[PDB]
DNA sequence: TACAGATTTTATGTTTAGATCTTTTATGCTTGCTTTTCAAA
DNA sequence: TTTGAAAAGCAAGCATAAAAGATCTAAACATAAAATCTGTA
């Protein structure tokens, strides 16, 4: 059986886009394909800029490491917030081999393996452009074998993960190469936590050795917000003139971006991407971000767009300002819808204007463009600009009031349904607890109908008694409590419904029938709880008591 | 926090994260957690002043 | 190509990989292996160890007794000889395959009587009473690897040199598919079978399984030191399936050992010798005629002591040789003889030769140690008398030594020796935490095997135990005139 | 057949991933006494 | 406003889980000489 196997490949039997028909299925397939292709050009336009930004991050970061790496001691570079993914380049410097050595904690169980891997990589790199011993006498004999001087650049990856005694002994080992006049050694430390956590794990003589020339480099993407602002601006120029961004959405972006520090840019890209997929999958008005689809107006579009609250406010203001009733009933529209979807919405260009004015005209760099865009959305840009004590004279030039335009609710990115929360950052164990406790929000209540009506599913019934119990539960008392909730008569009628099964009918007329059925269902639900991680047997060979492990609402 | 070893476990290799037998402990000194608590303006010393 | 490590001293034998199942096209294509000059065996290193002597050896009257009591030179093993001989003879004359398992303690004459059975079988085959056979001797304690037996036996069968797995498949195909009229009978002595079965039971099961084949013509004699070796290496189902002959070899009694010794000495006791009086050379018959004897009670008590302890012939022969050597040492020292009326080997010589085996040197070694080493052992004995733990921390021994020095200040010896123990008799040396030669005597008692020390880098909490017993230590420290009164 | 070259076989060394058992220490249960807040008069 | 009394606290003793590691095995990774198999010649 394949179900009892470790793994197996199924060559399915083959007996065209995932977008569905909206407007209760009355949308045309032409509009579905146009939504598909529209989403693809928006996604391509965003992601080309994102790829260019990521490539520029790589190029500038290699440039900074190459500048710091060049121009009788170690040359020490500390890369703070590195995550150790960058490929470090060394130049071509004549009459000198520049050899770069990567070491991970998995490649470093002891000092011997560090030296053997380092000298194997050194000998292989020197031969690439008679066997030898992979030890430090390769370093002292390097000019005798290859004729040129040696420059070793050690790159320790994930320094917060390597055993620090091994790393200390390896640095003390590499100190022995200082007596050779043809060797210089550079060390690169990929620090993730901070420098004070590193020097409390190293010995003081090693710190005194490393203090002769060291350079700190904040290599995080959070420093200065220079790369997050380019990604957010690329998303803004993708959706400029087509889609709006809500203050709820930008506040959600900021709140989720604060909770992750080492991986911020691709979380932002994932959130913006999923919002774009959700909008282009749920909204039939997406075809109207292109002006060539204005002849595709039908009835269902009009009754969907007539429920906009901006339209509601506009027509009640119209009955406030216009006394006669004949002009009001004429609007209650197709021609009025077209003339307002071609508005410029200059908040994106003005956000770019204040961004370049803050960066290149006031020499202020420590601003978040996402936070600035949120403050421009809520109308408090002055309360964001009154911090640096230099925008006081420019307070009146950068003024902007928000314009709540008509029919912007059909073209916006929001989160008022919690879909972005349920899909990207769910309350996983809370959802499991709430599905176990309630269960009528999962299984439908259709109106064995009687036993389905008056008896709960077994896992939810067990969880209702689990939650109200103490930390330590007696299993037999738990089974006694579970048996009281069950119907003693309707269950015995339920197992007699099928006359074809004869052994169950034989077991049904036993005087100990209902307790056996209750114990079987109880034991199956108890092992389901044990596999989920809800309970734990606090023993090995008795299995008489269990301990509660999970509490709802934590 | 576990992969940075600011938190540690009772076992170090082939770690069963989902087992209830595996327990957790802090792996920072008092000075590090003190400056972390002052970074977030949390009164961590108030939970230790009355105990000793 | 840049290598990750090198193996520069690989010496590989020129052994082929193709087994005997592919030497011929079919089972009917195999010729008569008896009529082949490489099959069934159809030593050039002696002249390396050759030289010429210049001076004649002086062969003393006791050197005949010494040379004639060597293990290199079958009373009491007649039922065992009869059993092995009739099993092997009945299986050879019926062209069958059998296996005889022989067990026993070392030195009871197992290999000797199996070899004597084999030579008697060879002599009977020389008289054409039974068909001819090959004799192969495989010793499990004479190998680098246990699988080399597969390499050896096939090399004695076919004459070719294969690797061990190919040799195993070759031997399987030989004993299974080769017909009986095209092959010869093989008698294998599997000596030291516990040496070849330690890693796994493949060699045991293969050699016993080959005797179950109807085409095998194989006699396997397997000699071991325990009886339950087939019962614990193979299961009872397998050992019931083969059905080997089971023979035990009990140790010799004292009368049997006595007959062994004077059968080694049958032509020498109460015999005459022409002895050169100026050199000591003796010739069996300026020259004196000397009779030579060993008394009966000396051999009697030697064979009585050996049969109580081990019962093997090697120990009895060796204590007789050692007694003769002691007698010849005193004889050569008395007469001033060189290397190039009645002479007897007495009861006292056998007594002394037995006493070298019987006595232990532990007490004698401990009574001749220095004061610091005896101080260490005395402090250790005091600590196991006080707390009764049998393992004492080294810091407790240090404090007990310090307390024993500080308490006995009125003693003349301790007052005279304390400046030596804590300052090496010098006023420029500060008072030391350890005594002088502390680690020296600790290492010496660890090297002698008197002590055991656990592996711990904290020198204070590290524990030390006596590795001998407490009574030899008590007897050693009560001998010393300094320690026994304090 | 001949023979250079490629592949297999046999043999062994290097490094890592994990299992089992032993020794010492943490941890939870039991039982009897002492302090302390909250439900009730 | 008391009050009293059951919940909470605490500690000595002890059986047991579990941490730390000593010791070891086996699989992945690696090399290498002799024999053996392939493709032309
Ligand atoms: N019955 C005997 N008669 C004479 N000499 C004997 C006898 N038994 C043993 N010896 C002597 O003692 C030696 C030891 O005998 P043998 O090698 O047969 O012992 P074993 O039982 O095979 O010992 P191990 O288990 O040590 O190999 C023989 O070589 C021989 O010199
Ligand atoms: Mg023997």
């Amino acid at each position: 059986a394949d179900a009892q196997r470790s793994h197996y490949t199924v060559y399915p039997s083959l007996p065209h886009i995932p977008f569905v028909k909206l407007l209760s299925g009355k949308e045309s397939e032409v509009n579905v394909e146009k939504r598909w292709e529209l989403y693809h050009q928006l996604h391509s336009h965003f992601h080309d800029q994102v790829d260019h930004i990521i490539d520029n991050i790589e190029a500038d970061l290699k440039a900074e490491i190459s500048d710091l790496l060049y121009s009788r001691c170690f040359n020490t570079i500390f890369l703070l917030g590195s995550d150790s993914t960058t490929k470090i380049e060394l130049k071509d410097e004549s009459s000198r081999y520049n050899v770069l050595i990567e070491l991970t904690p998995k490649e470093s169980p002891n000092v011997r393996m560090m030296l053997r891997r380092s000298m194997y990589k050194l000998y292989s790199a020197a031969d690439a452009e008679n066997d030898v011993s992979y030890d430090l006498s390769l370093v002292e004999n390097f000019k005798r074998l290859f004729g040129k001087d040696l420059a070793m650049v050690f790159n320790f990856k994930d320094v917060d993960s390597i055993n620090f005694n091994t790393l200390d002994n390896f640095i003390i080992l590499l100190k022995s190469a200082f007596k050779y006049d043809h060797v210089k050694i550079s060390l690169i430390f990929n620090i993730n936590t901070n420098l004070s956590n590193i020097e409390k794990n190293l010995r003081q003589s090693t710190i005194r050795l490393l203090k002769r020339n060291y350079h700190k480099l904040d290599v995080s993407s959070n420093k200065g917000f220079k790369y997050g602002n380019q990604i957010f601006q690329s998303f803004l120029d993708t959706v400029d003139g087509k889609l709006n961004l809500s203050d709820r959405f930008v506040e959600f972006i900021l709140s989720k971006m604060a909770n992750n520090t080492n991986h911020n840019l691709q979380l932002l890209t994932k959130m913006l991407d999923y919002s774009l997929m959700s909008y282009f999958f749920q909204n039939a008005f997406s075809v109207f971000i292109d002006p060539v689809n204005v002849d595709f107006l039908n009835d269902d579009y009009l009754k969907i767009l007539s429920r906009c609250p901006t339209f509601m406010f506009f027509v009640e203001g119209l009955i406030k300002q216009h006394a006669p009733a004949d002009e009001i009933l004429s609007l209650l529209l197709e021609e009025f819808f077209v003339e307002f979807l071609v508005r410029e919405n200059p908040i994106n260009g003005h956000a770019k204007f204040v961004a370049r004015f803050l960066e290149e005209e006031l020499n202020i760099t420590n601003f978040n463009l996402i936070e600035l865009y949120h403050n421009l959305l809520i109308g408090k840009l002055d309360s964001y600009l009154d911090r640096w004590s230099a925008c006081k004279e420019y307070k009146d030039r950068l003024h902007f009031e928000p314009i709540d335009t008509i029919f912007q609710e059909l073209f916006t990115l929001d989160n008022r349904s919690g879909l972005l929360t349920q899909s990207i950052f769910p309350s996983y164990k809370s959802n499991i607890e709430d599905n176990l406790l309630s269960w009528e929000q999962v299984l439908p209540s259709l109106d064995s109908g009687d036993l389905d009506k008056i008896m709960a599913p077994v896992l939810g019934q067990l969880f209702k008694l689990y939650r109200e119990a103490n930390m330590t539960i007696n299993i037999y008392d738990f089974y006694i409590a579970f048996r009281e909730t069950l119907p003693k008569e309707e269950i015995l009628n339920f197992i007699r419904k099928d006359p074809s099964n004869t052994k169950l009918l034989e077991l049904a007329e036993t005087p100990d029938a209902f307790d056996k059925v209750a114990l079987i269902l109880f034991m199956q639900a108890i092992f389901a709880f044990e596999n989920m991680g809800l309970i734990k047997f606090q023993s090995t060979k008795s299995y008489d008591l269990v301990e509660k492990c999970v509490w709802r609402g934590i | 926090l576990h992969t940075l070893k600011l938190i540690a476990t009772t076992m170090n290799k082939n770690i069963d994260y989902l087992s209830p037998k595996v327990r957790w402990k802090v792996n920072v000194p008092w000075e590090i957690i003190k400056e972390i608590s002052e970074s977030v303006h949390f009164n961590i010393s108030d939970y230790f002043s009355d105990i000793h | 190509v840049i290598r990750k490590f090198t193996k520069k001293n690989v010496a590989r034998a020129k052994k082929k990989y193709t087994p005997f199942s592919k030497r011929f096209k079919s089972i009917a294509a195999i010729p008569d292996l008896t009529s082949l000059p490489e099959f069934y065996g159809n030593s050039r290193f002696e002249n390396k160890l050759k030289t010429t002597q210049k001076h004649q050896i002086v062969e003393t009257i006791f050197s005949k007794v010494k040379k004639q009591l060597n293990s290199s030179y079958l009373p009491a093993r007649e039922n065992e000889f009869a059993s092995i001989y009739l099993s092997a003879y009945s299986a050879i004359e019926s062209d069958s395959a059998t296996t005889i398992y022989v067990a026993g303690t070392p030195g009871v004459g197992k290999t000797l009587t199996v070899r004597e059975v084999v030579k008697e079988l060879l002599s009977s085959s020389a008289q054409r009473e039974i068909p001819d056979f090959l004799y192969v001797e495989i010793n499990g304690l004479k190998m680098v690897k246990p699988t080399d037996c597969y390499e050896t036996l096939w090399n004695k069968v076919s004459g070719e040199r294969l690797t061990w797995a190919a040799s195993m498949e070759s031997l399987e195909f030989y004993f299974k598919r080769v017909p009986k009229n095209k092959k010869k009978t093989i008698v294998v002595l599997l000596d030291e079978l516990d040496a070849m079965v330690t890693k796994s039971q493949d060699i045991m099961y293969n050699f016993f399984n080959w005797t179950t084949y109807e085409n095998a013509k194989l006699i396997v004699i397997a000699v071991a030191n325990t009886m339950d070796l087939p019962e614990r290496q193979l299961g009872n189902k397998i050992t019931s399936r083969i059905g080997f002959t089971r023979i035990m070899f009990t140790g010799y009694t004292h009368e049997e050992l006595k007959n062994i010794i004077d059968l080694r000495l049958k032509g020498l006791n109460d015999s005459f010798f022409y002895v050169d009086t100026k050199t000591g050379n003796a010739i069996l018959i300026d020259v004196r005629k000397v009779r030579l004897r060993m008394s009966a009670d000396a051999i009697e008590i030697a064979s009585r002591k050996v049969a109580s302890v081990s019962g093997d012939a090697r120990r009895a022969l060796k204590v007789c040789k050692r007694a003769a050597e002691i007698a010849e040492k005193h004889y050569m020292a008395k007469h001033g003889y060189g290397y190039d009326g009645v002479q007897t080997v007495h009861i006292t010589h056998v007594m002394k030769a037995l006493n070298e085996t019987l006595n232990s040197h532990v007490i004698t070694f401990m009574t001749r140690l220095s004061f610091t080493a005896k101080l260490f052992i005395y402090a250790l004995l005091n600590l196991m008398k006080k707390n009764g733990s049998q393992e004492q921390e080294l810091g407790d021994i240090v404090d007990e030594i310090k307390l024993l020095i500080e308490v006995n200040g009125s003693n003349k010896f301790v007052m005279e020796i304390a400046k030596t123990l804590f300052q090496q008799g010098s006023d420029n040396i500060s008072e030391q935490l350890r005594i002088i030669s502390w680690d020296f005597v600790l290492n010496q008692l660890l090297d002698a095997g008197i002590l055991f020390k656990q592996t711990m880098k904290n020198d204070r909490i590290c524990c030390v135990k006596l590795n001998i017993s407490v009574e030899e230590a008590k007897r050693a420290m009560n001998e010393d005139e300094t320690l026994r009164n304090l």
